[PDB]
């Protein structure tokens, strides 16, 4: 994150303030979703499943969120990616 | 006539365990397991992550990780061949030695 630096008599003493996890949790991923025909791929996240829904999160912290357009990206079909999971996908334009 | 040659502190055994405790942690944790917790992680997907860390989309990866495994494969079988047939390797250590 930063560092500190320190005098020292002939020499020079850094105070490095790094992140370090902690309490880790273990959770279902998956590579794709398949909702519309095609697949959908984490933008800056990824997949995460508690056992009956899935989210999206960073990878340095659990942030769940709802599977959006705004999130996930359109490539490809979904017969071409191996372990691809069907989940639905949430479109913020159909309720507006 | 006095010249004694002593021993390393780590064996060989010892080098070994690192490198397969390195590679393991390397295989099964990404980055991650240098900077804190081992997180275990699919290796396809820390294959996208590293795609995406040198600016590739993860999808290249998704629908063409059959052929990268086969490249990969085919470089470590090319790299085998040329330590087997080429001496010039490790021709710093020997010429330290």
């Amino acid at each position: 994150l930063m560092s500190f630096p320190q005098s020292a008599p002939h020499g020079v003493v850094f105070l490095h303030v790094t992140y370090v996890p902690a309490q880790e949790k273990n959770f279902t991923t998956a590579p794709a979703i398949c909702h519309d025909g095609k697949a959908h791929f984490p933008r800056e996240g990824v997949f995460v499943s508690n056992g009956t829904h899935w989210f999206v999160t960073q990878r340095n912290f659990y942030e769940p969120q709802i599977i959006t357009t705004d999130n996930t990206f359109v490539s490809g079909n979904c017969d071409v990616v191996i372990g691809i999971v069907n989940n639905t996908v949430y479109d913020p334009l159909q309720p507006e | 006539n006095g010249l004694t040659v002593l021993p390393p502190l780590l064996t060989d055994e010892m080098i070994a365990q690192y490198t397969s405790a390195l590679l393991a942690g390397t295989i099964t944790s990404g980055w991650t397991f240098g900077a804190g917790p081992a997180l275990q992680i699919p290796f396809p997907m820390q294959m996208a992550y590293r795609f995406n860390g040198i600016g590739v989309t993860q999808n290249v990866l998704y629908e063409n990780q059959k052929l990268i495994a086969n490249q990969f494969n085919s470089a470590i079988g090319k790299i085998q061949d040329s330590l087997s047939s080429t001496p010039s390797a490790l021709g710093k250590l020997q010429d330290v030695v």
